[PDB]
């Protein structure tokens, strides 16, 4: 399959080298409702006047970005997002900025975060969890082949589309790196031990995170948890994992290989790469090509009621979009 | 049960990313 990835890389490189800029403007959209928030910045449901299409607009306050020292991270996010193209990755339609904010307009994925459905239902059956896992596996295979590291896998960053398929959003911590990196970033429950221990890490962290994800989906709770992050880190470092009695023998086997504290033994980081994962028994009944082609019938299809429907998202407190009369941090975000 | 301990924990809602 190296053939496919090979030509996909040519596409990526072209856009990575010469990114698109300023492909729209704020007055072309009608701001409708906040779909979600994060460490900073919100995502709003917007409607494009000329086309009538609905999109999801991520808004970033330039000043907050600088305060939290996320300039480089924010620049990576946009540069990487506008260059990638994969069935399970959200599409960036437009990007632009003004005196105060940075804007990224993406396709609107109406199904809601996997998070909400997961918490509501409690947990997913293995066949259901496997369906989602396969899509992540292919996505990481694509991303890594481009020397990209995702670094923020979690149900909150995964969306369900109208067909019940996954759409990965939030490339806030995505980074193009050959070799190792050192930033302490991600989400506590999903941090790989090497990150916590500040040893310098690579793409292997994404595979560990997949382990945590699969576990959370099947169990209904993450493998390591507590009330304070520091308490969580201590458990992750220990590597001691307990499996619910309902977990299949194959699932447990796969998990012990992904949640492997030792990098030399962690699945995905070995000689056979992603194949150790794709060939594992738990995925025995998984038709990789069918998933890629989105020909598999989804085990769960979210209730959708026409375009613009946000019933699959929680409600958030709305707030004015402020645009100063003066340009803020112009130099810092020149390339954006 | 583990489930009951999790549900009673302070981290059952949406988790924020970190950049320490
Ligand atoms: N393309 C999208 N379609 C629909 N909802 C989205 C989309 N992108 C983001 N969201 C919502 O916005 C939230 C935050 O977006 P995200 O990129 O994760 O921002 P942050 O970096 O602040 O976490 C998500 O968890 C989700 O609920
Ligand atoms: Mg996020
Ligand atoms: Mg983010």
């Amino acid at each position: 399959v190296k053939e496919f990835l090979a030509k996909a890389k040519e596409d990526f490189l072209k856009k990575w080298e010469t990114p698109s800029q300023n492909t729209a403007q704020l007055d072309q959209f009608d701001r409708i409702k906040t779909l979600g928030t994060g460490s900073f910045g919100r995502v709003m449901l917007v409607k494009h006047k000329e086309s009538g299409n609905h999109y999801a607009m991520k808004i970033l306050d330039k000043q907050k970005v600088v305060k939290l020292k996320q300039i480089e991270h924010t620049l990576n996010e946009k540069r990487i997002l506008q260059a990638v193209n994969f069935p399970f990755l959200v599409k960036l339609e437009f990007s632009f900025k003004d005196n105060s904010n940075l804007y990224m307009v993406m396709e609107y994925v109406a199904g809601g975060e996997m998070f909400s459905h997961l918490r509501r239902i409690g947990r997913f059956s293995e066949p259901h969890a496997r369906f989602y896992a396969a899509q992540i596996v292919l996505t990481f295979e694509y991303l890594h082949s481009l020397d990209l590291i995702y670094r923020d896998l979690k149900p909150e960053n995964l969306l369900i589309d109208q067909q019940g398929y996954i759409q990965v959003t939030d490339f806030g911590f995505a980074k193009r790196v050959k070799g190792r990196t050192w930033t302490l970033c991600g989400t506590p429950e999903y941090l790989a031990p090497e990150i916590i221990l500040s040893k310098g890490y690579n793409k292997a962290v994404d595979w560990w995170a997949l382990g945590v994800l699969i576990y959370e989906m099947a169990a209904g709770y993450p493998p390591f948890f507590a009330d304070q992050p520091i308490q969580i880190y201590e458990k992750i470092v220990s590597g001691k994992v307990r499996f619910p009695s309902h977990f299949s023998s194959d699932l447990k086997d796969l998990l012990r290989n992904l949640l492997q504290v030792d990098l030399t033994k962690r699945f995905g980081n070995l000689k056979n790469g992603v194949n150790d994962i794709k060939n594992h028994k738990w995925f025995a009944t998984t038709d990789w090509i069918a998933i890629y082609q989105r020909k598999v019938e989804a085990p769960f299809i979210p209730k959708f009621k026409g375009p613009g429907d946000t019933s699959n998202f929680d409600d958030y407190e709305e707030e004015e979009i402020r645009v100063s009369i003066n340009e803020k941090c112009g130099k810092e975000f020149t390339e954006f | 049960t583990t489930y009951a301990d999790f549900i009673a924990s302070g981290r059952t809602g949406r988790r924020a990313s970190i950049h320490d």
